[PDB]
């Protein structure tokens, strides 16, 4: 974005810089280990309230 | 009748439910700001350099 002004004139050179830098990392683990003991011809249970 | 009127066993069943949970947290962060001639440097964790 450059402009020109024919009516005025700045003194010297100015640079006015600005820097920004960012780094990030993440790591989520979630583990489950479930046992159940049961029988071969096991049927469901109907309680359900 | 003699077979349908017999003594049947009486039992006591014990159930134990256990639950143990553990936590551990560890934070660490430096957050500074340096000013020397003309320069202004700021380092943080949210924003970087």
């Amino acid at each position: 974005a450059a402009t020109f002004n024919p009516t005025q004139s700045f003194l010297g050179f100015n640079i006015f810089p600005t820097l920004t830098a960012l780094e990030t990392q993440g790591l989520t683990r979630r583990v489950y280990d479930g046992n159940v003991t049961m029988q071969s011809g096991q049927r469901s249970l109907s309680a359900t309230g | 009748v003699p077979q349908l009127d017999q003594v049947v066993p009486q039992i006591n069943v014990q159930v134990r439910i256990q639950e143990v949970n553990e936590r551990a947290l560890q934070s660490l962060g430096l957050n500074w700001r340096a000013t020397f001639g003309g320069f202004n440097v700021a380092v943080s964790g949210g924003t970087g350099l």
